[PDB]
């Protein structure tokens, strides 16, 4: 380097002040405009309420053993097969214990037959949390009904727990009674249910599925109206959304079946691309 | 292939060398035998590389490097997509897609990288067919190729030379040395020892040269390639210069980009390791990596700027064999240039008149009657009567539509001029000479020196006799007695008898030929109209004239070369002149047109001032230079280099066509593009070594112009000034357009850059780049090429070939970490409002890729506790990838109009005076509508329509960047080189 006029490196050291000066200044700026930007962007958006919900608008739909690959195949004699199985079952169901739905600050005692949708608040700052209505676990018939092989989960003829996603601001309004929806249903409670009927995807399959039993709140099969809408996590408190069990009770064992549990509701929709969008996809084999 | 060649020895002395006898010739058992050894007589044809292997050449096209390892990793990560399976799956989609774009920009710079090295379709013209050899004292006409060295041919009138020939017999021979002169100003041939070197001995003919009149009977010194042209021919096919300076320039470019990906790529690549990656996910990330860094588009466009400008070049007749020479003219430094052709029209016309002991210039280009021809009216009148009288040329027919000047003329190259002079003045000077018709004939001969003609003048009533004698201007005043003036015959005197020859030393002086003319009215007591003239110089006198007028003959420039070479002159270019006339006619063309100033004294014409000896005085003091080509064979390269330094008006002469080889590498060895300039065979060697080579479309020989890089179509010297015009310019609109694809780049690579290290849901998916750097940028990307500078070129110097380059550390810092992190930055603000507004916040995306990208997960909580489904998630990753790319290409109309200007402000340009600008600009929102928020991205691609909204989230990044830009261009030009001018210039 040119002892004559410094220059090291090309340049001399008050041009190196200059020049880290320089983009000292330019890259802070730079970045104090992106986070400035970013903080005008999010003043926007509301902690309460989501400024669109585009994507989420048909509720997905999704089982409680959180199956691996859309699948349940287990062994009754060995308790290792479906030991995830009925581990993830607990481990999701130890909220709605009496137990947990215990201070009636945060929870209140909602009606054990379907109710029209309570709306509590409206999204401000204002009176703080929202009480969430509570779920006992009893309704959950044979399935979790806390004994009467409860801790089993049917180990034998296995048992899902069918749970509708939650989506804010979201009151679903279940189809009205324009026709018969399936079989002779002898089972209207138009209002306040929406119907999920699990049923066998492959129709030349002759429906090996067998006897499919669903355990509801109050025997009806489907989601208690009563719960929504949804406040989001900060406004409800662990919030229990409603929950529908189902016992499989299959005359076919060692054979792969596949099952479609559907949504019905006019509010409701389904998608051919989204699988988990209105509908289920279960396959279940009762290996020996 | 020997140039030691033997003119001295004696007819007996060359005969024991050759083995030959010079009269009973070879016997055709030696022709044999010699055959063999030596070889048949034929040039070897030039070796040209097949296409197909220069076509899969240009597969290593320097950015096809990194793509080869693009499609291969693709496929890679397809081979272990056959362990695990992946149904929808666009490895192999994005595989095939590289390899599309490897061969895309493959088959264009196959076209761009262009080399016509078809020399020989014009050498085959000159050389002979035929030979009249004789071997064992036998009469045979053989074919040339079987001659060899040393035998005996007759040479004939009018044929093209068998071989490379010493003359032994000659009876008036006179022939063509224009394949090495570039002058068909016959050279006559004697049989004796005339020069030192073989190039003029005046006793040896040349290969394929024309015998243009006379019988010599000569013995072959070499043939082949080892003769003079065979040289020529081995230096213009096998010197073929591959080599470009525009394409060095872009080869350096494409080596400094693949340099920072390659870098950045095995920097993250070990980063990646080094977070607990599967070397599989790390080289996906290679493929995004390297495809964000390469700019797909720059070098496919780049050709078709050339080509565009390539073809608009040729309809200003500026014909342009190689795609890259529309550059390689202009950044160049040093203009080599043949006289004869090039900077002559190489039509001998008149120029100076001397008469009444007074000068007078004439019409020399196509022009036509511009002369003070009105001044004795009487003496002038005489002289255009011995002009027109004392001439046996005459005009070829069908020429009744066709310039006077741009006329065809059977006979002589004095003779033709003064055909042309009196016919461009007097209407039919063959009226005029049919009229006064011709009663008395003389024969000429070379040693004769002077031709006379006895006319009876059809004056109605004189009829007297009129004798006109024209010669060397030493006879007629030896054989003068009166002279006129005005009319009236004034005898001469001993005023006159001095200043003629002064006058006439100092015309000669200049390189003009002169001609004197001296006429006599014959009395008719003496001869009246009966009395005949015999020709054997009995009957009529050849003594005691009267000196008409006096006149001289240049070969003139070409109507615009003057003005042409003062401007490259002034626009920072040297020029020198190379060519093979005598330095005398040199130097006049070389002051006249430009290339030697008025006050500039060559060691000549200072040595002639003081009345000193050339040794005594220096060199430095004399700022111009007139090298003869017989001084450079004893000068060494390191004084070449000497003198090519120390003066800047140089002018070689008399100069062999490998001295033009010589001279052209000694310029390119100092740092200095060249553009050689040319017509003939022998400048077509130079013409290929030359950075670019530049020749005359009509009247330069075909050898030239298949050795040339632009043929002129119309052999207008003028178009020189516009090309260098156009080439600096299709030079700066490249660095716009490169540094335009370039900052770019970066945005496109940020988002693989985060997705890597934090773990936010892929920015854009790397398939969606593709169509940026694809689809949208084309159309901007050529429409900066349109752009015109800020400032005038000619007002700056050439560009120094290796001090400023094509790509630079400015601009590419200012590409990468100016504008490309500003992009970016305006990309992530619409990817976090894109995200946010549909529960995701900014803080709680970290680290989610993971859990986003699984698909057991049909119930993932956002920041309002609201669950998603794997297909939601994966439709709305898509609109963050259609939001990030719509952000990009929104700041890229500001950067199209930011990159219009490396200079001064858009509106001293004007945002609106650019039309295409603004078809790329619209051409980019154009694609963008058909693609996001439409038709084409409703279920594919990587592609969701998208809010309106989405839209112009990136409007404000993109005001922000054009002001920044606009801030610095506006203080570089306010405080020129105080460190914003060195520090923030493109
Ligand atoms: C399921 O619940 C009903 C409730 O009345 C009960 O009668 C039935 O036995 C149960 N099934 C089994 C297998 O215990
Ligand atoms: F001036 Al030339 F060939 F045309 F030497
Ligand atoms: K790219
Ligand atoms: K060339």
């Amino acid at each position: 380097w040119n002892s004559e006029k410094k220059e090291f490196l090309g340049r001399t050291g008050g041009s190196w002040f200059k020049i880290l000066l320089f983009y000292v200044i330019f890259y802070g700026c730079l970045a104090g405009i992106f986070i400035g930007t970013i903080q005008v962007m999010l003043l926007t958006i509301s902690e309460l309420k989501p400024t669109y919900q585009d994507r989420v608008a048909p509720p997905g739909l999704t089982q409680i053993p959180q199956i691996q690959k859309t699948e349940i195949s287990f062994r009754p004699n060995d308790p290792k097969s479906y030991e995830a199985y009925v581990l993830n079952i607990i481990r999701f169901l130890e909220k709605y214990k009496d137990s947990a739905q215990k201070d009636d600050m945060i929870f209140e005692d909602c009606g054990s037959m379907p109710s029209e949708p309570k709306e509590r608040g409206e999204f401000n700052h204002e009176r703080g949390e929202r009480k969430v209505c509570r779920f006992k676990l009893d309704w959950l018939g044979n399935c979790s009904g806390l004994n009467d092989e409860s801790y089993g989960y049917k180990e034998g003829k296995p048992c899902i727990i069918i749970k509708l996603n939650r989506v804010l601001g979201f009151k679903p309004k279940p189809p009205k009674n324009e026709s018969l929806e399936t079989y002779p249903l002898t089972m209207k409670y138009n209002p306040n249910v929406l119907p999920v009927q699990c049923t066998g995807k492959r129709d030349e399959d002759k429906d090996k599925v067998g006897n499919i039993e669903y355990f509801g709140m109050g025997g009806f099969y489907g989601f208690p109206l009563q719960y929504y809408p949804y406040y989001g996590k900060l406004l409800q408190p662990k919030y229990l959304q409603p929950l529908l069990a189902v016992q499989f009770t299959n005359l076919t064992l060692d054979t792969e079946i596949r099952i479609e549990c559907k949504a019905y509701g006019e509010n409701i929709g389904y998608s051919e691309k989204d699988r988990f969008q209105g509908r289920f996809d279960v396959k279940i084999e009762v290996k020996s | 292939g020997m140039d030691l060649d033997d003119h001295r020895l004696s007819n007996t002395e060359l005969e024991q060398k050759y083995g030959t006898n010079i009269i009973q010739g070879l016997s055709s058992v030696r022709a044999t035998e010699l055959l063999a050894r030596d070889g048949p007589n034929t040039l070897t044809p030039p070796k040209q590389t097949p296409e197909i292997i220069k076509f899969l050449k240009q597969m290593v096209g320097g950015f096809s490097i990194l793509l080869w390892i693009g499609a291969a990793l693709c496929w890679i990560a397809f081979v272990i997509q056959y362990v695990n399976n992946s149904a929808s799956l666009d490895n192999v989609y994005l595989g095939a897609i590289l390899v599309l774009v490897v061969i895309l920009t493959g088959i264009f710079a196959y076209y761009q990288e262009a080399k016509s090295t078809n020399i020989m379709a014009s050498f085959s013209k000159m050389i002979p067919q035929q030979a009249l050899v004789i071997r064992d004292a036998e009469k045979k006409v053989i074919s040339a190729e079987q001659l060899v060295v040393g035998d005996v041919v007759e040479i004939k009138g009018g044929d093209q030379i068998p071989a490379d020939i010493r003359l032994v017999f000659s009876q008036g021979c006179k022939v063509d040395n224009s394949s090495l002169t570039g002058e068909s100003e016959p050279q006559a041939r004697s049989t004796e020892f005339t020069h030192e070197n073989p190039l003029e001995t005046k006793n040896i003919g040349f290969y394929s040269t024309t015998c243009l009149e006379g019988t010599a009977t000569g013995i072959v010194i070499n043939t082949g390639d080892r003769t003079i042209i065979g040289r020529i021919a081995s230096l213009a096919s096998g010197v073929g210069s591959e080599k470009t300076p525009i394409a060095i320039e872009i080869e350096h470019f494409v080596h400094i980009v693949a340099g920072v990906a390659v870098s950045i790529g095995i920097i993250f690549f070990i980063t990646a390791v080094c977070m607990k990656y599967y070397v599989l996910d790390a080289i996906i990330f290679l493929i995004s990596i390297i495809v964000a860094n390469v700019p797909e588009g720059l070098l496919a466009t780049v050709t078709v700027t050339l080509s565009l400008t390539a073809k608009r070049m040729a309809k200003k007749n500026c014909l342009v064999k190689n795609l890259e020479a529309v550059e390689t003219l202009g950044s160049t430094s040093i203009i080599c240039s043949d006289k004869t052709g090039t900077l002559t029209q190489n039509r001998m016309t008149v120029a100076h008149l001397w008469f009444d002991n007074q000068i007078f210039v004439a019409d020399t280009s196509e022009n036509q009657t511009k002369q003070a021809f009105d001044q004795s009216s009487g003496t002038w009148a005489s002289l255009s009567k011995i002009i027109t009288l004392c001439n046996r040329a005459e005009f070829r027919p069908g020429q009744e539509s066709v310039p006077i000047m741009k006329r065809t003329v059977v006979g002589d190259a004095s003779e033709t001029a003064l055909l042309k002079f009196s016919e461009v003045i007097l209407g039919d000077v063959m009226g005029i000479r049919k009229r006064n018709h011709k009663v008395a004939e003389i024969p000429f001969n070379s040693t004769n020196k002077f031709q006379l003609s006895i006319h009876e003048t059809e004056d109605p009533n004189n009829k007297r006799f009129l004798v006109v004698m024209k010669g060397a201007p030493e006879r007629i005043l030896e054989k003068c007695s009166t002279i006129m003036i005005n009319g009236q015959e004034q005898p001469l005197d001993k005023s006159s008898a001095d200043s003629f020859h002064t006058a006439y030393m100092e015309l000669g002086g200049l390189g003009e030929r002169v001609l004197g003319f001296c006429h006599l009215y014959l009395p008719a007591e003496q001869f009246p109209q009966s009395y005949i003239f015999d020709v054997d110089s009995v009957n009529f006198p050849t003594s005691n004239f009267c000196f008409v007028g006096l006149l001289s003959m240049i070969d003139p420039p070409r109507s615009t070369v003057p003005d042409a070479v003062s401007k490259c002159r002034s626009a920072g270019i040297k020029v020198i002149m190379v060519t093979g006339d005598h330095p005398i006619t040199a130097k006049a063309i070389a002051k006249s047109v430009g290339i030697i100033s008025a006050n500039n004294e060559t060691v000549e014409d200072i040595a002639k001032r003081r009345n000193i000896a050339v040794e005594q005085v220096n060199k430095r003091e004399a700022k111009a230079a007139v090298v003869t080509g017989m001084e450079l064979k004893d000068m060494t390269p390191e004084q070449l280099d000497e003198l090519l330094t120390n003066y800047q008006e140089i002018v070689f002469a008399r100069t062999s066509p490998q001295q033009k080889l010589i001279i052209v590498e000694g310029c390119q060895r100092q740092d200095a593009i060249v553009a050689v300039t040319g017509d003939g065979v022998n400048d077509s060697p130079a013409l290929k070594k030359a950075d670019i080579g530049i020749a005359m479309g009509i009247a330069g020989s075909d050898a030239a112009k298949n050795a040339a890089d632009m043929v002129l179509l119309d052999d207008n010297f003028a178009s020189i000034v516009t090309g260098v015009e156009e080439g600096r310019l299709i030079f700066d609109n490249l660095k716009k357009t490169i540094a335009y694809t370039l900052t770019k780049n970066i945005a496109e690579l940020c988002p693989f850059l985060i997705y890597i290290v934090a773990g936010l849901p892929l920015p854009i998916g790397t398939i969606t780049i593709l169509f940026i750097d694809l689809g949208t940028d084309i159309i901007p990307s050529i429409a900066l090429a349109y752009e015109k500078a800020e400032s005038d070129i000619m007002n700056r110097k050439p560009r120094h070939k290796k001090k400023d380059r094509l790509v630079n550390t400015q601009l590419a810092i200012y590409s990468y970490l100016h504008i490309g992190l500003m992009q970016a930055l305006g990309g992530f603000l619409v990817y976090f409002t894109v995200y946010a507004q549909q529960g995701f916040w900014p803080t709680s995306l970290i680290n989610l890729r993971v859990a986003w990208e699984t698909d057991d997960i049909n119930d993932l909580e956002d920041s309002y506790g609201q669950e998603w489904t794997r297909y939601q998630r994966k439709y709305l990753e898509w609109t963050g990838s259609t939001a990030f790319f719509v952000a990009i290409m929104i700041q890229q109309i500001a950067d199209l109009i930011i990159r219009k200007t490396r200079r001064n402000s858009i509106f001293q340009q004007g945002l609106f005076r650019n039309k295409v600008i603004w078809v790329g600009i619209a051409s980019q929102v154009i694609v963008a509508l058909i693609l996001s928020y439409g038709l084409g991205s409703v279920p594919a691609l990587s592609f969701t329509m998208l809010r309106v909204q989405y839209w112009f989230v990136a409007v404000p990044h993109a005001i922000l960047i054009w002001v920044y830009d606009e801030m610095r261009k506006l203080f570089i030009r306010l405080y020129p080189g105080s460190w914003w001018d060195k520090n923030m210039y493109y």
